[PDB]
């Protein structure tokens, strides 16, 4: 019935009325992205023999990240 | 066995590339053809592999994807923005009135190039035979330019004329300045003594260059010759031939009388006190800035144009504030630059290669009375094609200038008393949305309460295009899958019905007008309505609803998009 009674808990609210969530964002530039400590270390043959390009990689490596729901995005 | 199904209907643009993604505990092989690999399957007709989509005269290697992404210490090549490849059609000749006054000079020209097309076969010792061969070494076309018919000399003709137009379209004014064959005497004169200047020289280098150009576009018909890529992609050995069949036409004329990256540490690694210094190598000498910028610097601005940074760029021998002053001199490649802050004195300064730099006041001083303010971070921002390195300390048998300048002052490294490297943060490329803010010029947003609204305004000179979304996406069930868009008519848009299972942002690509008043109200008529009120000049501005996308650009299509089969 309506917008903002589609992506909230309440739905038999059919007052088009809007929460303090819902505001505008903008496609913006001024964000910092973080250079890892650790990468997974991937050691190329490089032979390149001639049964095919060998890639390699042996040495797990893991983390966590949070998942914001609302903007479907992890950090 | 192939699969049942493909990604129909995707947008082309771009290049493609094979790729293959790995977590871990993985071992895997490429295999093409030749000495790179050899095939399992027997390829299906007509697609080809990628050791002959590589490019000829040039080598093949294994990036990962994007950058470096390598599992190594500090000694990490940072680069910043790179270029379209610079490559990723001959010249206009014909669009040129031929003037009839060297005409004749034409039609001289053109004998010379048909009685030099003899020279060489007979110097190979072709004889005049009446049977047009190649291995029987005799030729037909070789007999008196008047017996000549119309079906053997079209070719030399039309070659006069193009050497001609490459010329006036190039921009110089054209004007006025023995081995016995078996009947005809190519002879014309001594035209291989005088010297050719450079600019001819160069002249004649263009005119194989187009000739090369028109005979590719020819070629392309057919099968992938080494040869259909351009003259300027072409081997070395082979070029003379071509300059010198057209160094012979000016020979006649002549003889005849006729988007930075950022770099910075963690803001919590910010100084207020001491003496820190810290290394900035440049193995190139193009836009680099190096310097210690505040806790709130811009990832986007230019590094130092505000008062969140100071900064030195070798490029023009300039230190960076709110405004430019020329200081210090101009690095080359190869180059190191250390970079020393006091706060118990507020003073910046700079070694290029232990050499520090000086002001035109004559003081080796940079900066002074600048404020503590909540710290000093070192930053530095690269150009196009720049790669450069930092050294934050921790290495002092690797510092090199430390010794020559900053051992001595009570000067000390940025990371000496640190047990991890740091985090080394940079400015990303992907444009993600973010809220509004109310310091924000030429954006700005109320919300008012009938019916709720959330208007624009705007107070700028210069026009843009912005992309607005709302925050909260609705997302669809397993069996809900479709969007209807209804004008102040009815509804009359593009069929946009399929999502089995997403989350579509609603959102507005509006343009920036003198006076934009155009918003979102959520209203209702029988379900979920978003009415995007526009006002005067809606011409470009579009409405949707849009899953996770992040790109910046000014066009209407050209949209990525995919149907699986």
């Amino acid at each position: 019935p309506l917008s903002a009674g589609l992506f909230k808990s309440e739905h038999k609210n059919p007052v088009p009325q809007c929460p303090p969530r819902l505001h505008v964002q903008f496609l913006s530039h001024v964000l910092w992205s973080r250079m890892p400590n650790q990468f997974l270390k991937v050691d190329v043959s490089r032979i390149s023999e001639r049964q095919g390009w060998l890639v390699q990689c042996l040495d797990p490596l893991q983390f966590m990240s949070l998942h914001i729901p609302e903007e479907n995005r992890s950090v | 066995q192939p699969v049942q199904g493909m990604f129909e209907n995707f947008n082309i643009d771009g290049l493609f590339f094979p790729v293959v993604s790995f977590s871990a505990g993985i071992k895997v092989r490429f295999l093409l053809g030749g000495r790179h690999g050899e095939f399992k399957f027997l390829p299906p007709p007509g697609y080809a592999a990628c050791y002959e989509a590589v490019l000829p005269k040039e080598k093949l290697k294994v990036e990962h994807s994007r950058e470096y992404k390598q599992e190594r210490t500090y000694t990490r090549d940072l680069l910043g923005p790179t270029v379209s490849l610079t490559q990723a059609v001959p010249v206009d000749t014909s669009q040129i009135v031929l003037p009839p006054h060297l005409e004749r000079i034409r039609e001289r020209l053109a004998e010379n190039i048909h009685e030099l097309w003899v020279m060489n076969k007979i110097e190979l010792g072709w004889q005049y035979g009446p049977v047009r061969d190649d291995n029987k070494r005799q030729h037909p076309c070789l007999v008196e330019f008047c017996k000549l018919p119309e079906q053997e000399r079209n070719y030399n003709l039309q070659m006069s004329l193009e050497t001609l137009k490459t010329l006036l379209a190039l921009g110089c004014h054209v004007g006025i300045a023995y081995q016995l064959t078996s009947g005809y005497k190519p002879a014309p004169m001594d035209l291989s003594f005088i010297k050719l200047t450079p600019s001819q020289e160069a002249m004649v280098d263009k005119l194989a260059e187009n000739a090369h150009n028109v005979w590719a576009r020819d070629r392309i018909r057919q099968r992938r010759n080494p040869r259909l890529v351009p003259y300027t992609l072409l081997d070395d050995r082979t070029k003379k031939s071509n300059k010198d069949s057209l160094r012979e036409a000016v020979r006649t004329l002549l003889g005849y009388g006729y988007r930075f990256r950022i770099f910075r540490a963690e803001k919590t690694y910010a100084v207020k006190a001491g003496r820190w210094y810290f290394e900035f190598e440049a193995v190139t000498a193009g836009d680099m800035r190096v310097g210690w910028s505040r806790p709130g610097c811009q990832p986007d601005l230019e590094l130092g144009s505000d008062d969140r940074a100071f900064a030195f760029d070798g490029f023009k021998a300039q230190r960076w504030h709110q405004g430019n002053e020329h200081y210090g001199r101009s690095w080359q490649a190869g180059d190191v630059v250390g970079c020393m802050v006091d706060m118990n004195e507020h003073t910046m300064m700079f070694t290029l290669n232990g050499e520090i730099l000086l002001d035109d006041s004559g003081s080796e001083l940079a900066f002074k009375d600048f404020d503590v303010g909540d710290g000093f971070i070192p930053v530095c921002s690269l150009g196009v094609a720049q790669v450069g390195r930092m050294n934050f300390g921790k290495d002092v048998s690797t510092l090199k200038y430390f010794t020559i300048c900053g051992l001595q002052e009570g000067y000390e490294p940025f990371a000496v008393n640190t047990n991890r490297d740091i985090t080394m943060w940079l400015s990303k490329r992907l444009p993600q949305f973010l809220q509004v803010p109310s310091n924000h010029e030429h954006i700005e947003v109320t919300r008012i309460d009938k019916v709720t609204q959330k208007s624009f305004g705007s107070q700028n000179n210069n026009t843009d295009i912005m992309f607005y979304r709302l925050s909260m996406p609705i997302e669809c069930a397993x069996x809900x899958x479709x969007x209807x868009x209804x004008x102040x008519x009815x509804x009359x848009x593009x069929x946009x019905x399929x999502x089995x299972x997403x989350x579509x942002x609603d959102s507005d690509f509006e343009v920036l007008m003198k006076t934009a008043h155009g918003h979102l109200v959520p209203d209702r008529i029988d379900k979920d309505k978003e009415t995007p009120k526009p006002e005067f000049n809606n011409h470009k501005d579009y409405a949707q609803e849009k899953p996770s996308r992040l790109k910046q650009x000014x066009x209407x299509x050209x949209x990525x998009x995919x149907x699986x089969x």
